[PDB]
């Protein structure tokens, strides 16, 4: 039953997709979206 | 059957089907809206851009 | 001591039960050939060639079934 | 060797790959990456055309 | 494994980071990779929890399908990355994901969360046996989240495993050194197609899954 | 107009153009990832309209 | 090239994070209850 | 509603527009239809066949050359026709044979003609069928 | 000489059972028969052949079990 | 030897029986193949990489269950 | 333990039948997708994702059927 | 205790068998679902999520069968 | 003394089996509901509250087969 | 007095998995249900009664099913 570094580590790091994705990446996507609609009008 | 596929098309399946009834009954009731129907005349021409008539083939 | 052949025995009858997938199997395959060929006459020769493909392929979970079978026969 | 066939067998796979998927995929991306290039072009000529 | 999971947050982290040469508005050779999986979740997101609040509640379940299909992805390395054939991480988040989604319908609606396990109309005399039939269901697919990423991946894993461990006598001393004595290797490499393809096909369903589930809790139905 | 027009086509291409020159140049479309992030609809109409959306799957 | 944006951080993911701590107690007290091992 | 009100309609000689019937037994591109009273709404073509139509009088047997099986939910089923048939002065057998003997002999001709003997082939035996 | 003799005829009785395959074979091969002469009364010839190929085949491998039972019962 | 290998054949015998589902399932295949294509046959060109993958998927799927009998009938 | 071990291989073999289920299933999904397309072409591009998740899905069915096999045998 | 745990183990094995009919009509449901989205392109926004919900509730069979599995095993 | 613990275990197992039952029930309702929604959406409210309580009985079916197990085993 | 009890659990679960008729019948006359109401709603209080009067016996298929088991069981 040993989850010490299955489940803690695993559970820090995917906080870390869920907040560092969504603030950096798909932020930038979009702006990389809306940069290209922007300059498209 | 096949008139979608080989044969012409469903209009051509109306159009045998109806002279098939007209053509192959009594005597009698070849009026002459029957002859009208067994007469067909419709001599149909391919234009083009500069109106060339292709040919007046018969229906 | 005979227990080893005797499960082998009742292992390989009960893997011929393998063979109801590719009864059944060529049952609809042929019989859904037959519709399409009753509603398009002139497909029979466009699906007969691939459907030998299939044939094949239907007779080769019966031959699968029927070999693992006989790993348990002889 | 059990690690043996598997070094293998990845071998094989990106041969597959770079054989198959990887021209048709290719394609894909550069037609999306022209896509992109002609409509910033066409916003471009719209905007010069407006300016005009 | 802690150093496994490190791995898979470096590769995807390089997806962006590490690709464009000056960020240019072309998109990079890589950026594409993942602009392009960013159009088809925006799209079946949009189609799936589509109205008010979709676009609050899209980035979890976004975050969720990168984290499934590289995880998937990592499970191709000969050593395989299949969460060090451990895979229990699949169940406890399912379950978090359960409870989210839980609280989600419990804030939004509160009382009004005991009518998601009842539909709109219902005779009289048959709402109290399907009460309860609607509502087990829903506390028990809690494990089938878990249990349908895990089945793919690890028994992928270990057939792979099994199968080049029972390739003992194929060449060394088989004179049979033709596709009949390597029939172990032709099944191995097209069960790895195999493994790709429903890999990213479970990751885009299992996205599907949280997403209604989403959609049941936020609303009602 | 004239200086807008020789500056447009005389150089400044695009497929090299890079997303910081646009910050730089305006900085609104920064307020305007702003009001939308908070309103939270990532879907605004006119987004891929004109532009490839490539929905594979 | 990075961006430090203000996104949601727990505005929409709090129940999230609820169910985090919930899982963590139940990681925590079935380490000797329910280990049985 | 009661009953349907069957619209028997020819581009020549109309039959029927609105008037009760009991069966419409219908020859639908499948098979044939029986319409009873308040059908479920169709749309669907008719092979030629006998519309069997019966009312408060006597069997009436109406051979059709082409027609669909439209029926709305109001009950007023619609049997568009073409060609009628009398209930005895249309059975025949001589000319109807010999018509079919001559295009059984004269079917030979080109693939696009070959289709169109071959589906006159089948409506006279349709037809033969139909004289009993 | 027991139990082995016992299994042979449990692993026969068994796999007598894999003729539902040719059951099933014969039955939506023939309806697929009668379906086709019926939409098709032309179309017979054709349906016919492949009809009887349907049935050979589909029995074969519903009578694989068989006759292995018949090998496994003696 | 003894009732251990008895059993591994018995698992044997018995693990065979997923291979209706195989069987069926590449029958349906083919199945749905002909009566499409005989809907109308501008469609193969579409339907037959589909196709392929379907069938393929379906002897997939069969090769799972006979090596999992493989495995049942050795060590 | 012999006879324990020999049931668990008894209960994997019995757990590893169910993925039939999956066979019918990924067979079906797909059928479904094909006489969609053939119907009409035009829905072809909308109709294989879900095929493709009916595949995933229906496969998935087996796994989780044999994991009890997996773990019965391991 | 010997005994015990193989009939227990046996039992999990046969519990599984439970999810034959989720695995094929969990298919068989989004089967006819794209089939009525082909038949209509423009009912999906109604005609999908209703059937996902009665996806998860048809996956639920499954999901007890093998959860009564494990109970057999643990 | 313990054999009947075991064949409680195997009583339940076959009980469990029930479950499939009620998984194509559902299935198959939902499966005939969406392709009858297809056809005509306006007749959506008056096949949704029918189709409810249809699932709810065949789903009630599984879980009193469900109950069954359960008291075997307990 | 111990194989007594033993095969009184053994028939019990071997009664109470005949549930499998009453299941998939039940929800297939209600697919009917389902399509047939779709095809015409102005009768379905013709098709209704009737069909309550049928699937309610159709349970009870299952009802005796069960009562053979519990006399199996008590």
């Amino acid at each position: 039953f040993y989850f010490m570094n299955q489940l803690t580590y695993g559970f820090l790091l995917m906080i870390t997709l869920l907040i560092l994705f969504s603030q950096f990446f798909l932020p930038m996507i979009l702006r990389l979206y809306v940069s290209r609609l922007f300059i498209s009008k | 059957s096949a008139w979608r596929k080989a044969g012409i098309s469903y209009a051509a399946y109306l159009n045998v089907a109806a002279q098939a009834i007209r053509s192959s009954l009594k005597t009698e009731l070849q009026t002459a809206s029957v002859l009208n129907r067994s007469q067909t005349d419709a001599f149909y021409t391919q234009y083009k851009n500069g109106t060339a008539a292709s040919e007046p083939t018969p229906i | 001591m005979q227990l080893v052949l005797a499960a082998k025995y009742i292992g390989a009858g009960i893997s011929t039960i393998g063979l109801l997938g590719a009864g059944i199997g060529i049952a609809i395959v042929f019989a859904a050939l037959i519709n399409g060929v009753s509603r398009n006459p002139s497909i029979k020769d466009t699906v007969f060639p691939m459907a030998i493909l299939g044939f094949a392929l239907s007779e080769a979970t019966g031959l699968f079934c029927l070999m693992v079978s006989f790993l348990l026969l002889f | 060797n059990d690690e043996s066939i598997l070094l293998l067998t990845f071998l094989g796979f990106t041969g597959l790959v770079a054989k198959y998927l990887a021209p048709a995929y290719k394609d894909f991306a550069d037609a999306r990456m022209k896509k992109v290039s002609d409509v910033l072009n066409a916003s471009r000529n719209k905007h010069v055309e407006a300016v005009k | 494994f802690s150093l496994y999971t490190i791995i898979v947050l470096l590769v995807i982290t390089s997806l962006y980071t590490l690709t464009n040469n000056n960020n240019k508005i072309i998109g990079s050779r890589w950026l594409i990779s993942q602009e392009a999986i960013y159009d088809t979740i925006m799209n079946m997101t949009k189609g799936q929890i589509g109205g008010k609040n979709w676009g609050l509640y899209f980035p979890m379940i976004f975050t969720l399908f990168m984290f499934i299909f590289i995880a998937n992805l990592i499970s191709m390395i000969p050593y395989s990355f299949a969460l060090s054939a451990h895979l229990v991480f699949i169940i406890s988040l399912s379950i978090v994901i359960w409870l989210g989604n839980t609280i989600l319908g419990l804030y939004k609606h509160g009382w009004v969360f005991f009518s998601l396990f009842v539909p709109a109309g219902t005779p009289l005399p048959l709402v109290p046996l399907l009460v309860i039939i609607e509502t087990l269901s829903y506390f028990a697919r809690a494990i089938s989240l878990g249990l349908r990423l895990g089945s793919n991946i690890l028994a992928g894993h270990l057939l792979m495993v099994i199968l080049a461990g029972l390739t003992f006598n194929f060449m060394l001393i088989n004179l049979f050194t033709l596709v009949f004595g390597f029939v172990p290797l032709a099944m191995i490499l097209a069960i790895m197609m195999l493994e790709f393809a429903i890999g990213i096909i479970q990751g885009y369903v299992w996205a599907i899954l949280t997403a209604s589930y989403l959609k049941d809790a936020v609303y009602l139905h | 107009l004239q200086s807008t027009l020789d500056n447009i086509q005389s150089a400044r291409p695009f497929d090299e153009l890079t997303v910081d020159d646009l910050t730089k140049i305006k900085p609104e479309i920064d307020a305007k990832v702003e009001e939308m992030v908070k309103k939270g609809k990532w879907d605004v109409p006119g987004y891929k309209d004109r532009f490839g959306n490539l929905n594979v799957m | 090239m990075l961006k430090r944006f203000p996104t949601p951080i727990l505005k929409v993911y709090w129940p999230f994070f609820v169910a985090g701590a919930a899982v963590y107690y139940g990681m925590s007290k079935a380490a000797d209850l329910s280990s049985n091992t | 509603s009661s009953g349907l009100k069957l619209q028997f309609a020819l581009p020549h000689e109309t039959l029927y527009s609105g008037s009760e019937v009991t069966q419409v037994n219908l020859p639908a591109k499948s098979g044939r239809i029986g319409v009873l009273a308040n059908h479920v709404p169709t749309v669907e073509q008719l092979l030629p066949g006998v519309v069997e139509v019966m009312e408060g009088s006597n069997s009436k047997k109406f051979f059709i050359s082409g027609g669909f099986a439209t029926v709305q939910p109001d009950s007023q089923l619609c049997v568009t026709a073409i060609e009628a048939f009398p209930l005895e002065s249309f059975s025949q057998e001589n000319i109807k044979n010999l018509l079919a003997e001559a295009k059984k002999n004269v079917s030979s001709s080109d693939a696009r003609e070959a289709a169109e003997a071959a589906i006159q082939v089948e409506v006279l035996e349709n037809l033969q069928s139909v004289l009993k």
